[PDB]
C-alpha cells in the first residue's frame, strides 16, 4: 500500500531472479553459471 | 580456452588431437592412458598436456553474443 | 555500413548524436558498445 | 668411409632411431643443439586482424597461429625479410595466407589450420602450406565459433629460427644417451641399498657389451657412439633436420674461417 525504501538483495536467495534460473538462462542473462553469489550488487 | 597448439615442453604438436582424443574416450570406452598413447603422446610433458587440459571455450561459446 | 554504437542484446550497429540519452530500437538496453576500429591493428606473432 | 659414421634403427616419417660412433661428445652434443634452435622454418609471424567476435582474444589466436607447422622444405630459398629489400615483406620473402571463418550452423563452428589459404605467389617452391598428419585432415584446431561469430585474417609467414622463437622449431624432441652401462663413469647413480636393482635399464644396453664382475676401470676410454632419436614435427622431413643440422653446423664454423680470413 506506501512505498518505503528499496532492500539491497543478496545474489541468489529468494528474490534475485537467479534463485530459480537454470543454467541455459543464467548464459542468457550473461551470468556464470559457476558464481555462487552470496554477495551485494 | 581451446587446446593448447603444441606441447610447451618440447613441441609435439599437439593442437591436431583434442577431439581425435574425447572420441577414443567416448565411443572406444578407453582408459585416458591408453587413448593418450594411442594418439602417439608417448612422454609425460606431452601427456600431461592433453590430459590436464579444460575447454573452457565450450562453455564462453554458451554466451549468446 | 558505418556506426558508432552497438547495443550487447541485438548488436544493432547504431550510432546517434547528441541528446539521445542511450538507447536502441525496441531494446530500451541503456548501455551500447562502440562498435570496432576501422585501421585494423597487426599482431606479432610470437 | 670416414670419422663420424651412422647406424639406423628405426625410420619414418617422423621418427629416425640412430647410432653415431667415432665421434666426440663435442660434436654429437652441437648437432643436437643445432637441430633444436638453428635449423631456418617458416612460420606466422605476422597477423592483421579485420574481425574477431570470437572469444578469444586477438594475442591469442594470433599467438596460435604463428605456432601452426608450415612446410619448409624449400625454405633455403625463401629469403629472411630482413635481407630483403623490398619494404617490409613480398613473395620473396614472405607467404601470405589468410583464414576466414564464419560461425554458420548452430552446431559450433570448428577452424582449422586447412582454412589457412596462401594468396602469395609460391613460385613453384614447396613452402607455406599448413602441415597435417591428422587422419581426418584438419592440421590443428585453431578456434571455435558459435551462431553468427566471424574471424578474417591474414598472416604473413617468414623464415625463422628456434632461438628467435620457438615456433620456428622443427625438432620436437631429441633422445639422446651414450654409455648405456655406466663403464665411462659420468654418472654416480643414488641407490638405496643396490643400485643396479633400482635403476632400470636403457635398451641401448642391448647394443654394448656388459662390464664383467672384476676389470678394473679403464681409465682411458672416453665417450664414443651416441644413441638418438630424432622427433619431427613436419615442417621439415625427418632425414632432413639431421641433414640441415648438420649443414648448419658445418656452415657456421665455416664463418669463422672466412672470418679470420677477412681479417
Ligand atoms: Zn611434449
Ligand atoms: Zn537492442
Ligand atoms: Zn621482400
Amino acid at each position: 500500500k506506501v512505498f518505503i525504501g528499496r532492500l539491497p538483495i543478496m545474489l541468489r536467495s529468494k528474490n534475485c531472479y537467479l534463485s530459480e534460473a537454470t543454467e541455459s538462462d543464467l548464459y542468457k542473462l550473461k551470468e556464470c553459471p559457476f558464481d555462487m553469489g552470496g554477495y551485494f550488487i | 580456452m581451446i587446446v593448447p597448439v603444441r606441447c610447451f615442453s618440447c613441441g609435439k604438436v599437439v593442437g591436431d588431437k583434442w577431439e581425435s582424443y574425447l572420441n577414443l574416450l567416448q565411443e572406444d570406452e578407453l582408459d585416458e592412458g591408453t587413448a593418450l598413447s594411442r594418439l602417439g603422446l608417448k612422454r609425460y610433458c606431452c601427456r600431461r598436456m592433453i590430459l590436464t587440459h579444460v575447454d573452457l571455450i565450450e562453455k564462453f561459446l554458451r554466451y549468446n553474443p | 555500413a558505418t556506426l558508432k554504437y552497438i547495443c550487447a542484446e541485438c548488436s544493432s550497429k547504431l550510432s546517434l548524436s547528441r541528446t539521445d540519452a542511450v538507447r536502441c530500437k525496441d531494446c530500451g538496453h541503456r548501455i551500447l558498445l562502440k562498435a570496432r576500429t576501422k585501421r585494423l591493428v597487426q599482431f606479432e606473432a610470437r | 668411409e670416414e670419422g663420424p659414421q651412422v647406424k639406423i634403427r628405426e625410420a619414418s616419417k617422423d621418427n629416425v632411431d640412430f647410432i653415431l660412433s667415432n665421434v666426440d661428445l663435442a660434436m654429437a652434443n652441437s648437432l643436437r643443439r643445432v637441430m633444436i634452435a638453428e635449423i631456418p622454418t617458416l612460420a606466422i609471424d605476422s597477423v592483421e586482424v579485420e574481425t574477431n567476435t570470437t572469444v578469444l582474444a586477438d594475442e591469442f589466436i594470433a599467438h596460435r597461429l604463428g605456432l601452426i607447422p608450415l612446410q619448409s622444405m624449400d625454405i633455403e630459398q625463401l629469403e629472411y625479410s630482413r635481407d630483403c629489400f623490398c619494404e617490409d615483406h613480398c613473395d620473396k620473402c614472405s607467404v601470405v595466407l589468410t583464414l576466414q571463418a564464419f560461425g554458420e550452423s548452430e552446431s559450433t563452428t570448428n577452424v582449422y589450420s586447412k582454412d589457412l589459404v596462401i594468396v602469395s605467389n609460391l613460385m613453384g617452391r614447396n613452402i607455406g602450406h599448413p602441415i597435417i598428419q591428422d587422419k581426418e585432415g584438419n592440421g590443428v584446431l585453431i578456434c571455435k565459433l558459435r551462431k553468427g561469430q566471424e574471424l578474417k585474417l591474414t598472416c604473413v609467414a617468414k623464415k625463422g629460427i628456434a632461438k628467435e622463437h620457438a615456433k620456428w622449431g622443427p625438432a620436437a624432441a631429441i633422445e639422446f644417451e651414450y654409455d648405456p652401462w655406466n663403464k665411462l663413469k659420468h654418472t654416480d647413480y643414488w641407490y638405496e641399498q643396490d643400485s643396479a636393482k633400482e635403476w632400470p635399464q636403457s635398451k641401448n644396453c642391448e647394443y654394448e657389451d656388459p662390464p664383467n664382475e672384476g676389470d678394473p676401470f679403464d681409465y682411458k676410454a672416453q665417450a664414443d657412439t651416441f644413441y638418438m632419436n630424432v622427433e619431427s614435427v613436419g615442417s621439415i622431413p625427418v632425414d632432413q633436420v639431421v641433414v640441415r643440422g648438420i649443414d648448419t653446423l658445418q656452415k657456421k664454423v665455416a664463418s669463422i674461417l672466412l672470418a679470420l680470413t677477412q681479417m
